[PDB]
């Protein structure tokens, strides 16, 4: 129970913490650009787009 | 003469914070709370399960 | 604050700042040429009259 | 993808018309 | 566009029972744990005035009110001191 | 003269003997361009509280504003490499949405009414979309004038008459948005002036001089209306052209 | 000036005729609407403000030509 | 029409491609991806 | 003088050309509403405030015409 | 010099007919929006777009004629 | 200068063209948009023909426009 | 020759009323040929050259009207 | 390098400063005056025309 004996500030974690836990979020980004896709793939179906039309 | 303009642009103002500022704020509270409901419950039910 | 990615902005847009510079080139001939008629050539905020010359004035 | 006299079927012929037109 | 889609699709399923083990509690030990270096303000004159109107609850549209009698009163002083 | 609220002031000044440095310096279209600029930077520096992923109330709107560029140009152009051509198509939006916000405000200035920058704009958007189309694909570009599996005998008419409607394209797009914004900034003035005179006369037209003051307002409720539009209809023509000049139909 | 002054009536009389454009532009707007709303009386809360946002762009049409008649008597 | 014809034509059209490269530098490098970010940090979190 | 005058009794005559949108499109309104009827009885309580609505929008556009008939006429 | 302005306004007065070809326009576009989206309720999100795109594209030509009475008014 | 002047008329008159222009272009949005409310799988179809024909009633609405400017500048 | 060089510029205008047919002419065409082709999609190879035969039969009024007035404008 | 000694400089040379600020108004004065002359009201370069104002021209 490790994973609840940290506790959870997921309605305040920082993208800069992600970024320090995960650089693999930094290079997914930066090689997600230099290719060219501003798409995210699944992410759509989960949270709505909340596009006007 | 710009002054009409100003004073239709007050009341333009009034009908926006009456009618339009407290549906967008229910509409902006009702995003967040899916937002924040989602992002929670997947990671509180996927780290509850941890052979 | 802000971390700055290097996203590929000149090997992809350089016919737009090609267009840009061909077009900001033909819009100063264009203002030249039109700072010069018969309307204006005595309004005084023209950049004539900071070097040099002054009032043709024969219309 | 025409075909003009039996010929080699041509590109897309828009050069041609205004190069026609181009020298006038 | 292919191998392109082929990347997006590979960046959201990623690589690699053990696979959500070793992602889940190696990414949970360093979540710092409750909500520590809060900062929850600071003093540049401007960070007050974040706080007040745009962070996290207040988050109210009083900022265009403000803005927008800015204008108004800019260039209310800029017509009066050229044409008025 | 209804029409002096678009006069341009010069403010900070510069000038010289030696070299005409007149082209830069600060004027009332360079100091709300520079208010454009700050207001888009505030719409995304200070937005975002402490860089927290949840995302407060003000960056749903900037959500939602990319959310519709995206599947709108993902809608157009469509093809092995849409994302390479978005932020132009984002950023052309931003501009045209935040300068006729700030236009509406009453002691204030369109950006977008002068024609002369507006067409400079659509010219400059029309040849990046010629050099890039004839640098990508050749001859063979000039097969956009022929529309499809035609009669032969027609299709030097259908060529001529689809050049003319190719280079129209040029002035078109930008003076779709600039007589729009003027028409609208000018129609507005000129019933504030005449209601004001209206209001003038005596003292029974004060009574019951609110019916025009409504009307008033409903053009102004509806200015909003034609300005949001345009900026929408200028980032959906200008999708729709790199469709035409990146693939060939 | 007194021939420039009957030029402006004259010119304030002939953009009189584009108001016909709205005026037959309103009426196709919601006689759409009363077509639709008979042959689907469930989608009306979809499809009125779509009618009311006709009326107002078609409206705008109308009044960019009444805006010249005024500029033609007065300024 | 007088007052969209001045001598302000380099003016207007200097401030104004000035702001089209800042905004697109601007956008393209700092903006939209600070909300991509936000996005594939929402969708990690929720793979997890 | 009679050259203005004269010219703005023309004026006041071009104008009222274009209520003759108004006159189309009022009917073309109150077609569709029996059109609709027709089809479907029980809406009419409810299509009925929006024909006279549109009556009440399209004689707006006409009645903008003949305002600037009157105005070329007693001003 | 009293004729130059006065024609400048009378075909500035006549370059304003042609935006009763934008009202009938922008009408017969959000009809068929109308009459579309009533016999099919999930067209919507999909016809929406080329209902804008018409809508404001066919405005266009009406611009037109108005910038050329902005320039025949003020230029 | 009577011709300085009656050029200012015909390019008043010559705009009166686009009068077509407008309703055409909204009569080809309008089929396209009863044909893809008809048929919800033609969109991708018929949608090269829509943007043809208003290129075309554009281009011939166009021509009174070129006719106004050349009256209007030349 | 003030007289005759000045009709000749409003004959010129005047003459390019008529091209608006050919504006409405290409719409209506290409809008049966889109209702067609939404009925049945396997039609498009036969009716579609035949369309385009319509387009440039009708277009051949408008280019007469236009060819008319540069003859006046030209000659 | 050089090193700064407080000498008195405000308790010694007083009205020459105030007969500079005097001499400074009164010049003021005297150049708007005679900006506004008939040989020099035309002549571009004057900073009226920076403000507002332009070509009374009448002479």
């Amino acid at each position: 129970l490790d994973n609840i004996q940290s506790a959870r500030p997921f309605d305040e974690l920082t993208v800069d913490d992600l970024t320090k836990i995960k650089p693999e979020i930094d290079a997914k980004v930066e090689e997600m650009v230099k290719k060219g896709k501003w798409d995210v793939p699944g992410y759509k179906d989960r949270f709505g787009n909340l596009n006007v039309m | 003469d710009e002054s009409i303009l100003l004073l239709t642009f007050l009341g333009f103002t009034g009908l926006v914070a009456k009618y339009l500022a407290p549906a967008y704020k229910d509409f902006a509270d009702a995003r967040m709370k899916k937002v924040s409901d989602v992002l929670n419950a997947s990671r509180n039910k996927h780290v509850e399960a941890v052979d | 604050m802000l971390k700055r990615f290097p996203t590929p902005i000149l090997k992809v847009y350089w016919p737009f700042f090609v267009a840009g510079a061909a077009v900001y080139y033909g819009m100063s001939k264009a203002a030249d040429l039109s700072s010069n008629t018969k309307e204006f050539i005595n309004d005084p905020r023209n950049p004539r009259f900071a070097k040099g010359g002054k009032f043709v004035e024969v219309d | 993808y025409h075909f003009m006299g039996k010929a080699i079927p041509p590109h897309q012929l828009a050069i041609g018309t205004l190069g026609l037109l181009g020298l006038l | 566009v292919s191998t392109l889609i082929p990347p997006k699709v590979v960046s959201s399923k990623n690589i690699g029972p053990n696979a959500k083990r070793i992602a889940n509690v190696v990414h949970f030990y360093k979540s710092l744990p409750q909500g520590p270096a809060p900062a929850i303000k600071a003093n540049t004159r401007l960070a007050r005035y974040k706080a007040k109107y745009f962070d996290g609850d207040n988050a109210s549209g009083k900022p265009l009110w403000h803005f927008a009698l800015g204008i108004i009163a800019f260039g209310y002083s800029m017509e009066y001191y050229f044409h008025l | 003269s209804p029409l002096d609220q678009f006069e341009i002031r010069t403010l900070f000044g510069l000038q010289s003997s030696f070299i005409d440095l007149s082209c830069l310096n600060l004027t009332t279209f360079s100091l709300y361009t520079i208010i454009v600029l700050l207001v888009i930077t505030s719409l995304y520096t200070l937005t975002n509280n402490n860089n927290k992923i949840i995302g407060s109330r003000w960056l749903i709107s900037q959500e939602a504003i990319y959310d519709t560029i995206m599947n709108m140009t993902k809608g157009q152009i469509g093809g092995k490499n849409w994302g390479l051509y978005f932020p132009m198509i984002f950023t052309l939006f931003m501009f045209i949405f935040i300068a006729n916000l700030i236009s509406m405000i009453p002691y204030s200035f369109a950006l977008s009414a002068h024609l002369v920058f507006i067409i400079s704009l659509s010219i400059v958007i029309w040849l990046g979309n010629t050099i890039l189309g004839l640098y990508k694909h050749g001859w063979v570009f000039f097969s956009l004038f022929v529309p499809a599996g035609t009669p032969l005998p027609l299709v030097p008419l259908l060529v001529i008459i689809e050049t003319l409607s190719y280079f129209a394209r040029a002035i078109s797009l930008g003076l779709r948005l600039g007589s729009n914004i003027l028409a609208g900034h000018l129609l507005m003035v000129i019933l504030a002036g005449l209601t004001f005179n209206f209001m003038l006369i005596n003292l029974f037209t004060l009574v019951f001089g609110f019916v025009p003051l409504a009307m008033i307002l409903a053009i102004m409720m509806l200015e909003f209306a034609i300005g949001i539009i345009q900026g929408y209809v200028w980032a959906i023509l200008t999708a729709s052209y790199l469709k035409d000049a990146v693939y060939l139909h | 000036m007194q021939l420039v002054l009957a030029a402006k009536y004259i010119g304030a009389g002939i953009s009189t005729i584009g108001l016909l454009g709205a005026g037959i532009g309103i009426a196709i707007v919601f006689a759409a609407l009363i077509n639709g709303v008979s042959r689907n009386p469930s989608i009306k809360d979809t499809v009125f403000p779509m009618a009311i946002l006709g009326f107002a762009l078609s409206e705008a049409t109308g009044l960019f030509c009444l805006m010249v008649s005024f500029l033609l008597l007065f300024g | 029409m007088p007052q969209l014809v001045p001598f302000y034509f380099m003016n207007q059209l200097t401030y104004g491609f000035l702001l089209m490269i800042t905004l697109l530098i601007l956008f393209s490098q700092f903006f939209l991806p600070m909300i991509l970010r936000l996005y594939v940090s929402r969708l990690f979190i929720s793979k997890l």
